[PDB]
Parts: C-alpha cells; structure tokens; sequence
C-alpha cells in the first residue's frame, strides 16, 4: 500500500493552529494513528484510531477523518511542541508510515 | 499461578473435544438426555402450520404434567418451518453441536471484542463453562439460547449498520426476550442500528402475520406475552425479581408495588454499572445482565449471556481490580455448581409458591448474586 | 509503572543473524500486540513486524519478510525479533512498541490495532 504525507516543516510558525494531511491509498476505514518524535528519543501516540487523543496527550490535539484522507490538528505550539509527526494506516496486513513530517 | 494457566491453554483443544463427545454421549445414551422438549415444540409448531392450531397446540408428550405450549413469536414458527422437512434425530445431533458450535463462536467473539483472538483459550473457555447451569440447561432443553446470544454479539462485533441491526431485529423476532440488548445499542449512540434492528423486528412481525396468521394474532393486545401462560412463574428455575419476589412471597406479586421498586432499584444499579464500563463486551454484559433480571420470564438457561460477563471480568479490561477477581470466581463457582438446580428438588412441585424462609430466600441465589455484582461495578465506577 | 525495555541493538556484519530483544513490565504480553519499529539514520519510520502474541499471528512487511522472523515471549513478557542475512540497508534504530488490536465483523474479521501507545527506547543495530 503506497503511502504519503503532508511536505516536512509545513507549519512552522509558533502560536497558530496547525495542519497536515495523511494521505492514504485503498481504505483503512478509520486505522490510522498520529505520533510526536522529537530527535533523539521515541516517538510518543497522540490519537488512536484518527479521532480521539490519547490519555495524558495535551486537550489541544485533534484529528478528524477528512473521508479516506486524515489531518491531525493542533492549537499551537506554545510549549515547546516540535517534533517529527508521522501517521501510519493499520490494516493488521502491511502497516506502513508513510513519509516523515516535520513540524 | 500463570505457569498453569498457560499449561491449560495449551490443553484447549483435546479439552473442549472432550466435554463435546461426554455431552453428546450423555444426550445419545441416557433416556431423556436427547429429550429436547423445547426442539421438539419448534419440530411440532411448524408442522401443524396451515391447519389454525399452532398457538393452541400442546405438547404433552415429553412432560405430560406440563403441556409443552408454542409460546415462540410466529415469525419463529416461520423460521422453524424448514425444520419441518429434517428427521428428529438428523435435526436433533445438528442441534446439539450447532449450540456447541456457538457457545465456542461466542467465546471467540467475546475474544475478539476484548482485544485478543486464542483459539486454544476459546476452546477451554467453552470447555469449561458448556457445563455452568445456563449452558446446561439450554443444551437439555434444545432452547436456542447459545444461537440468539451468537447473534447479538456476531451484532455488537460488526460495526456494519445494516449487518448489526439485522442480526439483532431477527433475533429479537425469533424471541422477544433478547430484544433488550438493542437498548446497550442506544447506550452506544448507534441510533441508526437500533432503528434498523426496529425496523427489522417490526418486519418479522409482518412476516409472522402473513405465514402463521389467521391462526396467531393478537400476540400483543389480549396477550401480553403473560407470564403464566409460557410457565410457572414461581419456581426456583425463574430467576427473574418476578420470580424470587414470588418464593419469598408465596403469592405471584407481578406489577405489585414491592416488585416495582425492585424493578427501579435494579434499574439504576444497572445503569451506574454501565457507566462504571467502557468497552463494547461489558456493556452489552451489563445490559444482559438487566435484562435477565427485568423480563417477566428469565429461567436459568436464559442466563447464557453470564458466559461474556465471567470471560469479560476474568480477560477485560477490569482483568486485576480485587473485586474483579472476586467476582469472576464467585460467579463461576456459582454458575458451575447451580445453587437454583440444586434447590429446586426441594420445593413440592413447580407450581408450588409458598416456601419457608430456606426454600424462599436461598431462591433469591441469582438475583442477590446480580444485584451485588451490579452495585460492585457502580461503586467501583464511582470511586 | 509501565516500561519497555529493549536489550538488543548489536552490530553486524552485511548478511549474519542478530537477535534484538524488547522486555516488557507492568503489562501481560497476552493481552497486546508488540510491535518493531525501525528508522534508519535520515529517514523516517518503518513498520517491520506486528506479532500479536495471543493469536501468534506473524506479520511482517515484504522487504522484511526474507529477512526476519519475530518470535514471542508470553512467559518471560519479551518480543525477541530475529533477522537473517541482514545490514544490506538495516541500520536503523529498532524500537517496540505495544498496541490493542480491536477487531470487527464486516461479514469476514478484520483486525486493526488501535495505536502504539507505549514505546521502549531506542537501539543501535
């Protein structure tokens, strides 16, 4: 399953909301999770199943399914939130990543 | 221990294959073990069809004490119709392992629901709870109980509308009973689904009305689906309030006023237990549980659906909480011994209401064991 | 409470075998999915393997399905991956992860887990 995401470093500006795009081939129905890496560490989930955010994530965090497309959002990036978000489909057959993005 | 835990998972498979071939030997070796009164009243519902006696057709022949009725909804007369044209004994072994089947499909399901598939752990899972009264009582009877309990949650797995409602509306045609699970779909925000399994209930009935119409009608004005009518409200096996409030009293309350308050008390136990739930499978558990202890009628092998709840409390999420733990193996020291099996020799006979304070109050075994399991999950939500 | 430790992450040399291995603590195997994750110096991550490890369904991507082979540890709560005539282009910093697969019936079962929400630290292949 061929998979792509938003271009790196396309929000990088420091108090404004955020966007980025998940694009996703075939139909994963609603199988895709965000997550923040920042360099040097691991990367951390931030919503499950592309709606709800995980436990423990900032409040600010939202993703929505734009139909087989999939953004993740954001309110800004006030404390220190910069890391590389990556978005992958889980199909439970071939789980892939997609390109890395930058924040 | 979970050295042996692992040890008799890995035993699963030559142990459900075991409790299979010692049921299906007793069934086939001892007399009235294939009985199958309630089979055998859906083999001879149906064929009576088209003569106008299928709703005043008794079936004395097994139980000549007590007439065996047709109590089903005639969209089950339509259904049971095919059984009509399969010999006794090729539909009775089919039935018996399409059960076994079931139960063994049901746990599978329950598996998947709380996150995790073991065939090998389905397999004991169905081993040892084929033998919990409920199971057991089902699988003596030939009532569809393990099939109607497959359904709703073939239902709750699917997240399909169509596929959910469908399940759940021709289930809850073939008995009205389970039709209580459609409320966990409104406690789920699936309003399209529970309009749908409505719409699929209500065409059910159409059904009904046109094959065995002329002959049962008025199923709902007239009728009530009285209690009386399908059996002995106060016997032990009546697990319901209706039927412990009716031990303890010695005279069948019914919408008395002591019994309402029950009702409402079970009620918000109830429902603070499922809000003290999250995932899919203890909320349907929870609204199982109600259910059981709401409908007028609730015999013992009505109660399959405690099956879900002990594999939910001993694998779901509520996996290591004390009280769960506790709960789990209350219930399966319960379930697998039968306090009410056990108590129903004593009373004179099944249409005998009045009791001493023994034969009365240890026949509100059941509904104590609910009614506490229910106020545990509330506090524990709660806290 | 919860860590995941992983104590693999030796070198290699191109083509030869290396066993990585991710304990976990505070949680039963059983009752999760572990998952490996790699991501090789400049690039982005790469899903390897997605060992469920109640069902013992073995998943693993195409370029990694000759070269890999992720075992199980229920027992001793480990994923122990393994690899075979590996380093044509495997440095990467291989991470496991844990995830709750939730399945439903669309008339024939389709599993997806729900996220990765725990993720050990990193090795060094």
């Amino acid at each position: 399953i061929q998979m792509t995401q938003s271009p790196s470093s396309l929000s990088a500006s420091v108090g404004d909301r955020v966007t980025i795009t998940c694009r996703a081939s075939q139909s994963v129905s609603s199988a895709v999770a965000w997550y923040q890496q920042k360099p040097g560490k691991a990367p951390k989930l931030l919503i499950y199943s592309a709606s709800s955010l995980y436990s423990g994530v900032p409040s600010r965090f939202s993703g929505s399914r734009s139909g087989t497309d999939f953004t993740l959002t954001i309110s800004s990036l006030q404390p220190e939130d910069f890391a590389t978000y990556y978005c992958q489909q889980s199909s439970s057959s071939l789980i892939t990543f997609g390109q890395g993005t930058k924040v | 221990g979970a050295s042996a835990w692992r040890r008799v998972r890995a035993w699963g498979p030559w142990l459900l294959g075991l409790s299979v071939a010692v049921r299906l030997a007793w069934a086939y070796l001892t007399p009235h073990g294939a009985d199958l009164v309630d089979l055998h009243v859906y083999v001879s519902g149906p064929a009576t069809l088209g003569h106008g006696n299928l709703y005043e057709f008794t079936y004395p022949d097994k139980t000549p004490d007590f007439p065996l009725p047709f109590t089903y909804p005639p969209f089950a007369a339509v259904v049971f119709w095919p059984l009509h044209l399969i010999p006794f004994t090729l539909l009775g072994l089919c039935w018996i392992l399409g059960t076994i089947a079931a139960l063994y499909a049901v746990v599978r399901l329950s598996q998947r629901l709380l996150g995790f598939d073991d065939a090998r752990a389905a397999a004991v899972w169905t081993a040892v709870t084929m033998w919990t009264e409920p199971v057991r009582s089902t699988l003596d009877y030939g009532q569809i109980n393990v099939l109607l309990m497959l359904l709703i949650l073939l239902a709750v797995a699917s997240s399909r509308w169509w596929i959910s409602g469908t399940l759940i509306g021709l289930a809850g045609g073939v008995k009205l009973t389970p039709l209580v699970s459609g409320l966990y779909f409104l406690g789920a925000r699936r309003w399209t689904t529970a309009i749908w399994a409505g719409v699929v209930f209500l065409l059910t009935v159409v059904v009904g009305i046109a094959v065995v119409g002329e002959q049962g009608r008025y199923y709902f004005t007239d009728l009530l689906g009285k209690p009386d009518r399908i059996g002995p409200i106060a016997t032990v096996f009546n697990q319901s309030w209706r039927g412990g409030i009716s031990r303890i009293l010695g005279h069948d309350a019914g919408s008395g006023v002591l019994v309402l308050f029950a009702y409402a008390v079970t009620a918000i136990l109830a429902f603070l237990a499922w809000r003290a739930v999250n995932d899919r499978l203890g909320q349907i558990c929870v609204v199982e549980m109600f259910g059981l202890l709401i409908s007028p009628i609730s015999w013992t092998h009505h109660w399959v659906w405690m099956v879900p709840f002990m594999v939910w409390l001993l694998h779901g999420p509520w996996r290591d909480k004390v009280g769960a733990k506790v709960f789990g193996c209350g219930w399966l020291v319960l379930l697998l011994i039968g306090v009410p099996w056990l108590l129903s020799f004593a009373q004179p006979d099944i249409w005998r209401i009045d009791r001493p304070w023994p034969l009365a109050w240890a026949g509100l075994v059941d509904i104590v064991a609910a009614i506490a399991t229910l106020t545990w999950m509330a506090v524990v939500g709660r806290r | 409470e919860v860590q995941l430790v992983e104590s693999g992450g030796g070198l290699v040399q191109p083509g030869g075998s290396l066993r990585l291995s991710c304990a976990a603590s505070g949680f039963n195997f059983y009752y999760y999915s572990i998952h490996w994750v790699r991501q090789a110096p400049g690039k982005g991550l790469e899903w390897v393997a997605s060992i469920s490890s109640s069902s013992g369904s073995t998943s693993y991507a195409d370029s990694v399905k000759g070269r890999f082979t992720i075992s199980a540890d229920t027992s001793k709560n480990t994923a122990y991956l393994q690899m075979n005539s590996l380093a044509r282009e495997d440095t990467a910093v291989y991470y496991c992860a844990r995830s709750q697969a939730v399945y439903y019936w669309d008339l024939w079962w389709s599993m997806y887990h729900t996220g990765f929400i725990y993720w050990g630290q990193g090795t060094l292949v």
